[PDB]
């Protein structure tokens, strides 16, 4: 008989930066 | 357990009794009506509400055999076998007898089978579409499913002919906590000063459980109040002492001090120990304050009388130190409804969209515990004057700034939600905030006058030894500029 | 259940009857090639199981039923001999018909899947599609909830050729619908179902049986709690669904499609909205005419506006005037806030603003309300893409995605800003939301219709003058109203309270309704000593500013 | 142990939580006790898998559900309290959170008695000063 | 070694860190060395993931739990002491914290004498003048 | 290649490190050649990915350690050499850094690239080594 | 438009790297005064970015070769307040200076898919109709 | 075609390919056309398989393994221009791509496909070759 399995690595995220003028 | 152990909801008991017991008590009346009732129900609502109690009241209460269902209790190892205890479960409900079947935890099982990407979970969920409909779909079977987290599941689910009605076990009100609270306290024994009223009536955001843990806590103070005086007694413990303990209402009253809600269980504010005699002078703007809070949440036949509506927001202002957050603080410890103290940059974050999402997070807290106080301390740190920023951080403060003005007026109801913010800078502040309707009272609080310096000072000095001849009038003349904390 | 239970889609069961039914009882004047395969695609609960059960029975030809979900097994292999079996005997026994129902557990792309029984099993079934004479004649029918989520390699020539995207049904659709269903049950003869087709807009197939079902439940409630019937022929042969039943039933009942995104309840007029006469009467011939009197666009040629933007200081009814229109247009509302659609995670933003407008074009007609548009579509400015360019990318999706709305799809983008000068530009071009409104402060009738608005639930003093009030109140706004109303039955209610109070105690040392009646000539002049002046006038020549430039 | 449960095949976590409640059910009134439970019961609207969804699913119906519990008691220990689903944390699953924080003056002294009785000390040491100079230390 | 233990299945990088542990413990007492451990174990309230998290959690569990140790010693290696979970850096997980940092001059001497043991230098060249010159120079 | 052992499953590409160095300690010495190293290797403090910590760590593990190599050099390939680890531009891992960035030169790979054709009589390389000025080989 | 350093530049940059590979292309620069508004001086950020985008336009379009063949179409209401930098020869000389029967060929082009009454003649609107325009 | 080079075997891919250029180099100087190239290469980036990648890298380097006494080409069909490797779009294996953007051949499909009916007596199908303009097949 066969079998199955499960698998959950990762994902991908996004950041936010703060930048300074002048 | 039995249809009188649920309280708090009627309306939705009826619902539910309706499918349960119609279908299976006059046939003839809807196939004189010529139609075939609903049959497919979803219970939905906060934790610990009283879903899984109706859910075991009808078990016991229906003449018919009951299956139930745990949500990941189905599937397994071998490759579609998960699919095979689905038909089996199905398929022996509807040969045995007509019955009812109870999908518990819901969400585990119908995931959106969008957002999914195991295959054996979307069989899973087309699977049980399938067994809900289809060819010879149903032949006398009801399945009543209960969930936390209703838009967690696919749609397919939640359509007409396989789950119809949804029913909404939500937070009860000020009657439900007192029938809940009578159905609690029946079996256990209390002296006569217990006023299950007034303890409705104080409880504000407890639902359920909750009220079950407070009377709990109270018999656990009750007997760990009546034992010291005996020793341990491990062998055996008398009669006379067995007998009579008797839950005072001193006791309810420590067990309801103790105790918060469990939807506020995450934002706990450290308890701090101020009061009305600790904020020495301002009169008008205590007195203000305490109208302005007490009223909504203790005359609510007036304002439904006029059919108007309570003023919500109030926002402090003034010189740094005049006891702005003296003021949030007697208010926490003195005001009955709950607290949600938050600092200003506290609910920032550098992810994208968190932000908002914990200003949601907090306010739906804050909607859900109601009636409840939200204290916004230095406002315009985070609600600040929108497109003065030349280089932003992808205009993260816009952003934040219009999902509180979205969140505290919007298409939203008013569930008594007061909010109020204490900033020195009220130059910073947008705008759009200050209007009526979000923040409507401006309340400035100067510096203190020669009388609010002596009150200040026998305020401060309430509780400490004092030479019998000292007098506070040269020290109160003698400080003009003063602050409270100088 | 036969042709005639499924109805409001003529057409397209008109093209299945082509498609499997003439081909296969005589394949003579084809020869002189019908498809192996038929898919059926749309939005759930639109009679696809319906015709496929129907087909079946009509039809002498045998069939053979196989589950997609269900084809799989524990032992090693056998998924395979349970599919080729089904074929096997579904071509030895007759010229048979075949259904698969949900696809998609069968076929999930192949590009995401990575198991092997799943490959092995699509890969055996595109050779079984591939094998099949002509002669036989056997013809396979797919039932698929979402069409995009299919392996490509089945949408080729010879394997399901000819798709049939079974939509939602039109007015007379929805009548059709209504009658089939209603004419097994005993309805009173006070009930048009035509008014009920015209109020009826994003329900499809399913949903109609629930609401029918609900009011027949309403009246057998409304006749057994009553009667307290507690068996009694005489309350079973007095059963009639009348027609406050369906209307309950209308009332309580949603598309299934919007159930997601229910609305909590705030019940507007538009005699609550005081003053904004012709604001009121622009919008109402904005947004009546083209879900009402589509002869009438017939005969101009011209294309009607898909949007609108309110703009204007704090306090107007800009959100007051989307209440009304959620309350009562008769049409379908789906209200959101601009920062509730953003996520962390890559994609889902721009995923989740895809679903709520596919939501939108499911339930059409329908008025999605974009409240502050500013945060989700400010202006490009030169903000780096600090995030990735993620606000870009959800502005470019809000564009491709408001852009593309034909006449057809009838999607109402209704704005709403408070601060109009960070708003992109581009959004303002023709085609996307070419109107803007403007929402002035109030004049003094315009106060004065404001405060009789406000006031219309609340007891009032019979000596009282309210034209006082609004000549004293010059720059102020609707929420400045709002806010000196509240005073005023703050002061009443802590009058009450007190008196109440007194006449206890003195009591305790039949009541009447209350020691003060109504709002008072003193409660008023009180609460008038601390209204300020909401918005000031830097504001205001910002707006006019704007509105001159314009 | 919090990530003991866990394996490779699907459904197989929530099989080993059943068999240990089961068998802790079986026997006379037991204990059990969940470690770092951080691990195992996350939010599930934070979470993006689909394993730890179901065995939190699985973890709330085996504490608090039909036929719920037969004199079994469940004791948890976390670092984070914040980080659990909040359906754990009502009355009936975790009714009651004991705050073990750190010690004071005379707690430092206890823990230094304690741990200062078994070995060969010399005649030389007040334990007093030695807990009033240590500040911070947790135990 | 610090990656070679992380897999793509759910419950496996546990089951290795298992796996070595009780091997390490059934025979004789052992010397475990996790080398490069700041890969393995970053701040769990400053991570996305949830296998991390896990793994953390399990080497929190292992090296303190019920029953945690028995005459087996563990050591670790790594170049980003601060980017680690502040509950690894406690009493019973890694008890002290050795700097092993740049040598002096008198080490730079004594690095030089071994390295130079095994190849045949000529007389002229002197070792302590080349340590004296050599400063930031390490291993 | 650099953004070929790359891949989203949590422990492959490390797995696909420590499988390509077996392959390569298994029959020979031999030469490995990883290209485009300044993508894998985001100097641990400047990235957010924990995948890309951990083949970091695997490189440096692969590289320097018990049995780490037995008779094998390793080359690699960047652009902008200043985007690596400290700990990968040590001795042991790449201990040597070689910068190959003229007329001569350019002329000689006009030679060595017109040598296996018959291009004419009258064709001189000298314009051909001059014109070029800004060509990279 | 864009305020920040590059980003602003790097759309000049890259449609004029999309008109080049798909030559022969028009590039129609609607509204030119609103882009050049004829650089001087301003002395501010806003003045800044308004220079480097006059140098960014004029440094993309005087490279351009017999090769590649680009064609820049400008429009403008005002043309007081274009640059005399970009009216300059070399780069873009020519001057196309654009009544009643154009009036008549606008209102009979407007009005071509449209159920018109029979009885009605659009001469009255265009005599009566002196400084107006299309979109009006 | 693309998705016909899966097989259950595992590697069988990359064997197939083997196969298939061997065949092509042994049988004659001959040409191969892989029609749907935008299943086997699915840009490498946007991907998160193994087993495609390895299918890429193997088409790759059986692209570049061509001498001068092969004498094979290849041609390669494909809908979308963007979702193309610009690793296979390199110097070297493809280089020269057409930009197909007729009449005559549409009278040929035409006639190709409604010749096997009994058509009519007074059709004439070069108006609708002329009258058609932008299908295709
Ligand atoms: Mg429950
Ligand atoms: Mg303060
Ligand atoms: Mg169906
Ligand atoms: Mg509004």
């Amino acid at each position: 008989a066969a079998a199955a399995a499960a698998a959950a690595a990762a994902a991908a995220a996004v950041a936010v930066a703060v930048a300074v003028a002048a | 357990v039995g249809y009188d152990d649920i309280g708090g909801c009627r309306k939705q008991m009826a619902q539910i009794r309706e499918m349960v017991e119609l279908p299976l008590r006059h046939p003839q009346l809807f196939k004189a009506i010529g139609i075939k009732p609903p049959r497919g129900v979803l219970m939905y609502g906060p934790p610990g509400t009283g879903k899984t109690l109706m859910a075991r009241a009808v078990a016991n209460e229906t003449g018919a055999f009951f299956f139930l269902i745990n949500g990941p209790e189905v599937m397994s190892k071998m490759a579609g076998e998960s699919e095979s205890n689905l038909r089996k479960a199905f398929e022996e409900a509807e040969k045995n007898a007509p019955a009812i079947i109870f999908i518990d935890e819901i969400d585990s099982i119908a995931p959106k089978r969008d957002k999914t990407n195991g295959e054996v979970e979307r069989r899973v969920v087309s699977q049980l579409l399938t067994l809900m409909d289809g060819m010879k779909a149903r032949s006398n079977v009801v399945v009543i499913a209960a969930t936390n987290r209703p838009n967690s599941i696919d749609p397919a689910l939640r359509r007409f002919g396989r789950f119809d009605r949804e029913v909404d076990i939500g937070i009860p009100d000020a009657t439900g906590r007192l029938e809940v609270l009578r159905i609690h306290t029946k079996n256990m024994k209390l002296a006569d000063d217990v006023d299950l009223e007034a303890l409705a009536a104080e409880t504000h955001g407890y639902v359920g459980a909750d009220i079950a843990s407070l009377c709990s806590e109270a018999a656990m103070q009750q007997i760990r109040e009546k034992m010291d005086l005996i020793d341990l007694d491990e062998d055996e413990i008398d009669a006379e002492v067995l007998d009579s303990l008797g839950v005072t209402m001193d006791n309810f009253r420590f067990a309801l001090g103790n105790s918060n809600p469990s939807a506020l269980r995450e934002t706990v504010v450290e308890s701090v120990n101020v009061t009305w005699d600790d904020v020495g002078g301002l009169d008008e703007i205590k007195e203000e304050l305490k109208e302005t809070v007490e009223y909504p949440v203790l005359h609510p036949d007036q304002y439904t009388k006029f059919g108007l509506s309570p003023s919500k927001g109030v926002l402090f202002y003034g010189p740094p130190g005049t006891g702005k957050t003296l003021l949030a603080k007697a208010v926490a410890t003195e005001v009955s409804a709950n607290f949600i103290s938050v600092k200003g940059p506290e609910l920032l974050s550098m992810w994208y969209g968190e932000s908002e999402s914990n200003i949601r997070d907090i306010f739906d807290k804050a909607r859900a515990a109601a009636p409840t106080v939200v204290f916004l301390d230095e406002l315009d740190s985070i609600a600040k004057a929108r497109g003065g920023s030349l280089g932003d951080a992808g205009g993260a403060s816009d952003r934040v700034v219009n999902q509180l003005l979205t969140e505290m007026d919007g298409m939203n109801a008013k569930k008594n939600v007061f909010v109020i913010g204490a900033t020195n800078r009220p130059d910073q502040i947008d705008p759009a905030i200050l209007r009526p309707g979000r923040l409507d009272q401006l309340i400035y609080v100067p510096l203190p006058d020669e009388n609010a310096r002596l009150s200040i000072l026998n305020a401060q000095l309430r509780k400490t030894p004092l030479e019998p001849g000292l007098e506070l009038t040269a020290i109160a003349k003698a400080t003009q500029g003063f602050s409270g904390a100088d | 259940v036969g042709y005639d239970d499924i109805g409001g889609c003529r057409k397209q069961m008109a093209q299945i009857r082509e498609m499997v039914e003439l081909p296969l009882r005589h394949p003579q004047l084809f020869k002189a090639k019908p498809p192996r395969g038929v898919l059926m695609y749309g939005p759930p609960g639109t009679g696809k199981t319906l015709m496929a059960r129907a087909v079946a029975n009509e039809t002498g030809a045998f069939f053979f039923l196989i589950n997609g979900p269900e084809v799989m097994s524990k032992m090693a292999g056998e998924s395979e001999s349970n599919l080729r079996k089904a074929f096997e005997e579904a071509e030895k026994n007759a010229p048979a018909i075949i259904f698969i129902d949900e696809i998609d557990s069968i076929a999930p792309k192949r590009d995401k899947t990575n198991g092997e029984v799943e490959r092995r099993v699509v890969s055996q079934l595109l050779t079984l599609m591939d094998g099949m004479k002509a002669r036989s004649n056997v013809v396979v029918i797919a039932a698929t909830n979402r069409p995009n989520s299919i392996d490509p390699a089945l949408r080729r020539f010879g394997r399901f050729d000819r798709e049939v995207d079974i939509g939602i049904p039109d007015a007379t659709g929805r009548l059709e619908v209504l009658r089939i269903h209603t004419k097994n049950m005993k309805l009173a003869d006070d009930v048009d179902l035509e008014a009920l087709a015209a109020e009826t807009h994003g329900y499809v197939g399913a949903d109609i049986a629930s609401l029918c079902s609900e009011a027949a439940m309403q009246q057998i409630r409304e006749k057994m709690d009553l009667i307290d019937l507690d068996i009694d022929a005489e309350v079973l042969d007095s059963l009639g669904v009348t027609m406050d039943n369906f209307r309950f039933a209308l009332g309580n009942s949603n598309p299934s499609a919007l159930r997601e995104t229910v609305v909590e309840s705030v019940n507007v007029t538009w005699d609550d909205v005081g003053g904004l006469d012709e604001i009121k009467e622009e919008l109402k011939e904005t947004v009546e005419y083209p879900v009402l009197h589509p002869d009438q666009y017939t005969k101009f040629g011209l294309s009607p506006s898909k949007g609108v933007l309110f703009y204007g200081p704090p306090g107007t009814g800009k959100t007051l005037l989307a209440k009304a229109v959620a309350t009562e247009v008769s049409a379908n509302f789906i209200s959101v806030k601009g920062p509730e659609l953003l996520s962390m995670w890559y994609g889902e933003s721009e995923s989740n603003i895809r679903d709520i407008f596919d939501k939108a074009r499911a339930a059409a007609p329908t008025v999605v309300f974009l409240d502050e548009l500013d945060s989700i579509a400010k202006a490009r400015g030169g903000s780096l893409g600090d995030a990735g360019g993620a606000s870009d990318r959800v502005v470019n999706q809000l564009l491709t995605e408001m852009d593309g709305m034909n006449a057809k799809k009838n999607v109402f983008v209704i704005g709403a800003t408070n601060r109009p000068d960070q708003i992109d530009p581009a959004i303002l071009r023709p085609g996307r939301l070419d109107q803007l409104i403007y929402v002035p402060l109030p004049d003094e009738n315009a106060r004065l219709s404001i405060l009789n608005a406000q006031l219309r639930k609340t007891p009032l003093e019979p000596g009282l003058e309210l034209t006082a009030i609004a000549k004293a109140t010059q720059g102020f706004s609707g929420a400045d109203l709002l806010y000196i109303v509240q005073r005023a039955a703050k002061y009443a209610i802590k009058d009450s309270i007190e008196a109440h109070r007194q006449h206890e105690a003195e009591k305790e040392v039949e009541p009447e309704v209350d020691p003060v009646p109504y709002i008072t000539k003193e409660h008023f002049a009180e609460a008038m000593k601390t209204a300020k002046r909401s918005v000031s006038d830097a504001e205001l020549r910002r707006y006019e500013a704007y509105s001159q430039q314009m």
